[PDB]
């Protein structure tokens, strides 16, 4: 349901809502750690 | 100067900081005005962290400066700015060309200047960066040749949408790790490259509203794993090829608005994951017997079906050389 090679074409939307964390870690900020990767390929994790 | 610093290492963050307020030309939103003193870590866009160097000491590891509208541009000063990996600086109005001083960001991971009015060549300093995964440079304006060099780097995901790049796709594509690569509303002149399939891990991929041409190469049949395929607005010519039933996990595909000619494959067509396969506004002398039923999502529109409707004057469907192109002898199919 959630294609980002699609939404790239919309130059207002990014891959993750919440603010600082990194696009392969958009999950709940208890520590916001920019230095942390969750996903590994930028399709399973989208969001 | 009567400011001391928690470490060395944040004292020329705000140096790079303080110069890069200074060339912030506009932010309606004030997201700048807490740029002041030298807790840095308090900042809005900063974000702090342990450095993975020592965890005694804590360091400027990302900056995020999402849509929040900001024009200006990027100082050299910026290359004192190390140990960023993130640098979410999207749909702000920032100009002037990426700064050669930023190779520094040798721990930079991601690189987001998407929907920007950047106007230069290609950033060939964007390369020097190793630890680079995320790339995108959609919604500006770069002019010239895509180099090769992009592809030969261990990238995740590459972003090229909205662009001027004139060139051809290199023969280098093939060697790119590369999940998600978009070329979409791009000036990329030639054909498909014979390389593709040296992919195993390619997801997803576009080519919506560009100036290619060429038969299709076969050998785009290797994507076992891949979700995402799109051709649409392309001067492609030819025949689908009989090959493409490899792609055994594709999820949704479009060839609209191109000049293609020949026979539509019922094999591959009924794949369980397949969604909104779209072949409108083309050339299909071939018939879609299993390739509108509904239990997925076909467009059959402008397509010369004399069996469906919403098909094109038969003066118009074929009025010139109804042989296709025959995809041998060519330069972009074969021998
Ligand atoms: C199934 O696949 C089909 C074919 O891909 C798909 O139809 C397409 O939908 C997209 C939208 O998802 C259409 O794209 C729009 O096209 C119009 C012109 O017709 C443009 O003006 C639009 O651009 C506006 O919106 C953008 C995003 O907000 C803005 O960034 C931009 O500046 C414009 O304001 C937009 O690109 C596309 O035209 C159709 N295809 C055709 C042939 O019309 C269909 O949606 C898919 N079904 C799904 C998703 O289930
Ligand atoms: C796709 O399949 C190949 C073949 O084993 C594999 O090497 C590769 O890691 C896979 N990539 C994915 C899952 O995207």
């Amino acid at each position: 349901r959630r294609y980002i090679g699609y939404d790239a074409l919309k130059k207002n939307n990014v891959p993750c809502s919440r603010r600082g964390r990194s696009y392969y870690d958009c999950k709940k900020r208890r520590r916001n750690n920019p230095y942390r990767r969750g996903c590994s390929a930028i399709t399973h994790c989208y969001r | 100067l009567d400011l001391k610093f928690a470490n060395n290492r944040l004292k020329r963050a705000y140096i790079a900081l303080q110069a890069w307020k200074k060339a912030f030309y506009s932010d309606p939103f004030n997201t700048a005005a807490n740029w002041v003193g030298p807790d840095v870590c308090s900042y809005k866009g900063v974000f702090c962290a342990p450095a993975l160097d020592d965890p005694s000491v804590l360091v400027v590891a990302g900056i995020d400066l999402n849509h929040a509208d900001i024009a200006g541009y990027l100082p050299p000063e910026l290359g004192l700015l190390t140990d960023v990996a993130l640098f979410h600086v999207n749909s702000n109005r920032f100009c002037g060309v990426i700064p050669k001083s930023l190779s520094k960001l040798t721990l930079m991971y991601e690189f987001d200047v998407s929907n920007n009015r950047f106007v230069g060549p290609f950033p060939t300093v964007a390369l020097s960066w190793p630890s680079l995964k995320f790339l995108d440079i959609r919604y500006n304006d770069f002019e010239g040749k895509l180099p090769p060099e992009i592809f030969d780097k261990d990238l995740d995901a590459i972003f090229l949408n909205n662009n001027r790049f004139e060139s051809t796709i290199p023969e280098t594509i093939g060697k790119s790790t590369a999940s998600v690569v978009t070329f979409a509303h791009n000036k990329f002149s030639g054909c498909i490259p014979k390389t593709i399939g040296q992919m195993k891990n390619l997801n997803e991929i576009v080519f919506i509203g560009n100036n290619l041409s060429g038969c299709l190469p076969n050998e785009i049949g290797s994507l076992n794993n891949v979700t995402v395929f799109d051709a649409s607005s392309n001067g492609f010519v030819g025949s689908l090829p009989s090959t493409l039933s490899g792609l055994a996990n594709v999820e949704q595909m479009d060839f609209s608005y191109n000049k293609f000619t020949g026979f539509v494959t019922d094999n591959i067509c009924k794949l369980p994951k397949l969604s909104n396969f779209t072949f409108s506004y083309n050339f299909f002398n071939g018939e879609a017997q299993s390739c509108s039923s509904q239990e997925k999502q076909f467009d059959d529109t402008s397509n010369c079906l004399q069996n469906r409707p919403n098909q094109k004057s038969a003066k118009e469907c074929l009025p010139v050389v109804s042989r296709p192109v025959d995809c041998s002898k060519d330069k972009c199919a074969g021998g």
